[PDB]
């Protein structure tokens, strides 16, 4: 009937769709032609978000549902069997995304009972679930990692370690890591008035000014950007203010055009001008 | 502010490790309050028992047997991105 | 140092060709033991290593069974009752040759 | 017990005392296997780390090492291999337990690994009281 989130695969290949009928359909797009391949079904609740993995670790695609469980099925030799299954959450899952392509196979999924998840695959498939509780006041609703931030020998290059999450209590920013057991998040930023819907970080195209967009239920779209690297500055900029609530908010990779999806069942493309103010490009549909 | 302080401490520790002052870096981390970081950095030496190894007989046994596990954890942390 | 999957894949095709071209010759010829050891090491990852890979497990099982109807093949058995009686459907073969009491 | 080939020192009985202990251990393992074969199937559906602890009670070092390696661990397989009952590691296990008992809220170790770490210290039903198997 009504779909929730439908993200593409790699280089415009398949299109894993998710609706409210507990059906994770993986449709193929060949020269603009939509064609279904398989229908992964095995959840008691409605499917929410879905994110595909990188092509270096085969062909994995994780999808969240409302049955307090996370399914991660593979795709090889026409067999879309469910590989790993993580059910460490207490309530339903809202958002579920993966890390970078160079981070192996790390996926972060947020729950609704004030907790999250972080499945890190090892050398075989033993996902070490290291989660807890006490997150936001109502739970999580947004989960998206930031850009692949880089760190002189001749082996595996370093990056920035793993540390990313997101709540719904009018607080959505990045996080910091360390050199101990896991990571110690440190990035407090509050500028919203109601429940935060979606919050996707913008991918950096080589520049150090990393930005992060967010959308709440009040109708405002904040764009929090940093001044420099390793600086204590998280000033947010209001892009637009609508009368209705916003759903999701995606960003492009070339010009980093913000795709504001929400309001009156219409998507709008926002792009930063030379003066610094965000203006609407055109209207979708 | 705490994130910036942690980033500065990590940069100072990396600079000390590149210069060649592991003991000084461990002392600075212990004085700052990074006991876990100091314990993880001190685990680079292998296990050396004074009763088994008769060549380098010292006082107490120093080292750890999870050197490969620590190396794999460090490699995974270096592979992970978007944080510190 | 790590070259077992390719060696097993190269030895499976040769063993299948030798079995299809000669059905009376059923003797271990040095490389047979190495191929069996490689097949066992590849199947151990799906048996007990917490690795959820159905395609790789099926490929390893096929590479191991390609020479099952030629030599002795002491193993040759799919998932036991420890993980097939509670799930079923998948992994259920390589043990249908037991109609009588030996 | 009587030994076949005689040794040089016939004043201290060391081969017969070891053979009797090995026979007693093999008899105890064979007697406990009928009650450990049914408990191993139910423990695998709750936690994968309990399989090594359940298999180590039947006097099997290789079976415990394989169970620890199949669970994705690395230090447990190396720690279970030195279960002979000598020194060195006996004090190291106690030191590690005393270090983990403090820190912050006694750390957060599991119940299956704690027993395996305390069993390699020479005493499981005594020292120490923080990780006793009573």
């Amino acid at each position: 009937d009504m779909i929730h989130d439908a993200q593409m695969d790699y280089y415009g290949t398949r299109l894993a769709t998710c609706s409210s009928d507990r059906s994770v359909k993986i449709f193929d797009v060949r020269n603009g032609g939509q064609i279904l391949i398989a229908d992964l079904r095995g959840h008691e609740g409605p499917v929410w978000q879905v994110a595909w993995a990188h092509p270096m670790y085969g062909n994995i695609l994780a999808s969240c549902s409302y049955d307090r469980k996370v399914i991660i099925w593979r795709e090889e030799n026409g067999t879309w069997e469910k590989s790993h299954e993580h059910a460490g959450h207490d309530s339903s899952v809202n958002s579920v995304c993966w890390a970078p392509h160079d981070y192996g196979l790390i996926l972060a999924c947020g729950s609704s009972d004030g907790a999250i998840s972080l499945l890190t695959y090892t050398g075989e498939g033993q996902w070490e679930v290291k989660k807890i509780n006490n997150a936001h006041t109502i739970g999580c609703n947004a989960v998206s990692w930031a850009p692949a931030v880089v760190p002189p020998s001749g082996q595996k290059p370093n990056y920035i370690k793993r540390f990313a999450s997101g709540g719904c209590d009018n607080l959505i920013k990045l996080w910091k890591e360390e050199e101990d057991g896991q990571w110690k998040e440190e990035q407090k930023l509050e500028a919203h008035s109601d429940w935060v819907r979606d919050v996707a970080w913008a991918p950096s195209i080589g520049l150090p000014t990393s930005t992060i967009a967010s959308c709440s239920q009040d109708g405002r779209v904040f764009i929090w950007t940093c001044d420099d690297a390793s600086s204590n500055t998280w000033s947010p900029k209001l892009l637009h203010k609508f009368n209705d609530v916003v759903w999701h908010v995606s960003w492009s990779i070339t010009a980093n055009i913000l795709a504001v999806s929400g309001g009156d069942n219409k998507v709008t493309l926002w792009k930063e001008s030379v003066d610094g103010q965000w203006v609407c490009i055109s209207d979708v549909n | 502010l705490d994130r910036e302080d942690e980033v500065r401490l990590l940069k100072y520790l990396f600079t000390l490790i590149r210069a060649g002052m592991t003991e000084e870096a461990q002392r600075l981390c212990k004085r700052c309050g990074q006991a876990w970081r100091a314990a993880t950095l001190e685990g680079w030496k292998l296990y050396h028992d004074p009763n088994v190894n008769g060549g380098t007989e010292l006082e107490p046994v120093e080292g750890n047997p999870y050197r490969r596990i620590w190396k794999i954890s460090c490699w995974r942390m270096a592979e992970d991105e978007l944080f510190n | 140092d790590w070259e077992t999957s390719g060696l097993v894949y190269l030895d499976y095709i040769r063993v299948i060709e030798m079995l299809r071209h000669i059905q009376q010759v059923d003797c271990s010829g040095n490389d047979l033991e190495q191929l069996h050891i490689k097949v066992t090491s590849l199947c151990s990852r799906i048996e007990q290593i917490q690795c959820y890979s159905a395609k790789d497990r099926l490929a390893q099982s096929d590479m191991a069974k390609r020479v099952a109807n030629l030599s002795t093949p002491d193993p040759q058995r799919v998932p036991l009752r420890l993980l097939a009686p509670h799930i079923g459907r998948l992994p259920m073969p390589e043990d249908y040759a037991m109609d009588e009491l030996r | 017990l009587k030994e076949l080939d005689s040794q040089l020192n016939e004043p201290r009985e060391y081969i017969q005392i070891l053979e009797r202990r090995r026979a007693f251990s093999r008899w105890l393992s064979c007697t406990a296997t009928p009650q450990i074969e049914e408990e191993v199937s139910l423990t695998q559906k709750n936690s994968p780390v309990e399989a090594v602890f359940s298999y180590l009670t039947g006097k099997r070092i290789s079976e415990a090492c394989s169970l620890a390696q199949q669970s994705g661990d690395h230090r447990l397989a190396l720690l279970l291999s030195q279960f002979v009952g000598s020194q060195s590691v006996r004090e190291l296990l106690t030191m590690q337990l005393v270090d983990w008992h403090q820190l912050q809220a006694d750390s957060f170790i599991q119940d299956e690994r704690l027993r395996i770490f305390a069993l390699l210290a020479g005493k499981p039903v005594w020292q120490l009281s923080e990780k006793k198997q009573i």
